[PDB]
C-alpha cells in the first residue's frame, strides 16, 4: 500500500503500479485464497500458492519469464509484485492487430519462447499453459515474457491426470485419456503456438480436431515450418520431437537476437 | 473464422 503506488486494472486481477523506492513499473497480482486449487510450502516451509513457488523457482535472473520482486500475503487473498516492461503488449493482441506474422518475426518469438520453457524446466517447473495471451513483447527490446504460472505444477517424470490449462492448446492423449506427461504437453502447446504465429489464429477449436490430428494450413507456410509444426503436433507423445530436436530442426536456425527482432520488426 | 481468448 506504502512500499507501492496502485494504479488502474490492466486484465483479470492485475493493476499498474509504481514502487515508491525508485519509480520502476511494477504489476500487482491479487489472487483470492478461496478460489486457490493448489498450495505448496517454501524453502522455509510456508504454505504459499503453487504460482509463488513455481515463480520464485524461474526468478533466477533470465529475463525470459516475468519474475516476482516480492509477495504479501492479506486475510483472503495473495498479492504477488511483478516486473511490468513498458511499452508491453501480450502476443494475442499483436497477432490481432498484425495478423499471421512473417516466418522471420515467427523464428525470433518462437526461439525465445522455447528459451523460457527450457528455463522453467531447468528450475523444474512446468507452466501447462503456453499459449499467445500467457507471453508479453517488450517491444523497444524485443524480448518475449512468460507469465501466468497459476496453471502450473513442479515439473516430474512421472504422469499427470490433472489440468487447469486452456483446453484448445491441451494435446490429444489428456482429451481423450484424462493423462499426458510435462514435455511431450508442452511441446504439443508449442505446436499450436507456432501454427497460431504463422497462420494468425490456432488450427483446432473442438476436441474432434484436437484428436483428429489432421493439420491445414489456412496461410502460405514454408514446408521446413510445415515440418516442424506437423511434428510437434505429433497424435502420439513419443513420436514429437524433444527441445533439442525442435531448436536443431532447419526452421530455427539463423535467429535473430532480440535487439535485430526489435529494429526490423517493432520500431 | 473468428480469433478470440479462451479461458484456463
Ligand atoms: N486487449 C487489451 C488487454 C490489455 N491487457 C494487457 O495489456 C495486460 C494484462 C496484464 C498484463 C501484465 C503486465 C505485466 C506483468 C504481468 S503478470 C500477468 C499475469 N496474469 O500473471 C499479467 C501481466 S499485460
Amino acid at each position: 500500500e506504502s512500499q507501492y503506488q496502485v494504479g488502474p486494472l490492466l486484465g483479470s486481477s492485475v493493476y499498474s503500479g509504481i514502487r515508491v523506492s525508485d519509480n520502476l513499473p511494477v504489476a500487482i497480482k491479487h489472487v483470492e485464497k478461496d478460489r486457490i486449487s493448489d498450495w505448496g510450502e517454501l524453502p522455509n516451509g510456508t504454505r504459499v500458492p503453487m504460482e509463488v513457488v513455481l515463480l520464485k523457482k524461474v526468478s533466477s535472473g533470465f529475463s525470459g519469464v516475468i519474475r516476482l520482486l516480492d509477495w504479501f500475503e492479506r486475510p483472503d487473498s495473495f498479492v504477488l509484485i511483478l516486473e511490468r516492461p513498458e511499452p508491453v503488449q501480450d502476443l494475442f493482441d499483436f497477432i490481432t492487430e498484425r495478423g499471421a506474422l512473417q516466418e522471420e518475426l515467427a523464428r525470433s518469438f518462437f526461439w525465445q519462447v522455447l528459451e523460457a520453457v527450457r528455463h522453467c524446466h531447468n528450475c523444474g517447473v512446468l507452466h501447462r499453459d503456453i499459449k499467445d495471451e500467457n507471453i508479453l513483447i517488450d517491444l523497444n527490446r524485443g524480448e518475449l515474457k512468460l507469465i501466468d504460472f497459476g496453471s502450473g505444477a513442479l515439473l516430474k517424470d512421472t504422469v499427470y491426470t490433472d489440468f487447469d490449462g486452456t483446453r484448445v492448446y491441451s494435446p490429444p492423449e489428456w482429451i481423450r485419456y484424462h493423462r499426458y506427461h510435462g514435455r511431450s504437453a508442452a511441446v504439443w502447446s508449442l505446436g499450436i503456438l507456432l501454427y497460431d504465429m504463422v497462420c494468425g489464429d490456432i488450427p483446432f477449436e473442438h476436441d474432434e480436431e484436437i484428436i483428429g490430428g489432421q493439420v491445414f494450413f489456412r496461410q502460405r507456410v514454408s514446408s521446413e515450418c510445415q515440418h516442424l509444426i506437423r511434428w510437434c503436433l505429433a497424435l502420439r507423445p513419443s513420436d514429437r520431437p524433444t527441445f533439442e530436436e525442435i531448436q536443431n530442426h532447419p526452421w530455427m536456425q539463423d535467429v535473430l537476437l532480440p535487439q535485430e527482432t526489435a529494429e526490423i520488426h517493432l520500431h | 473464422r473468428k480469433r478470440r481468448r479462451h479461458p484456463s
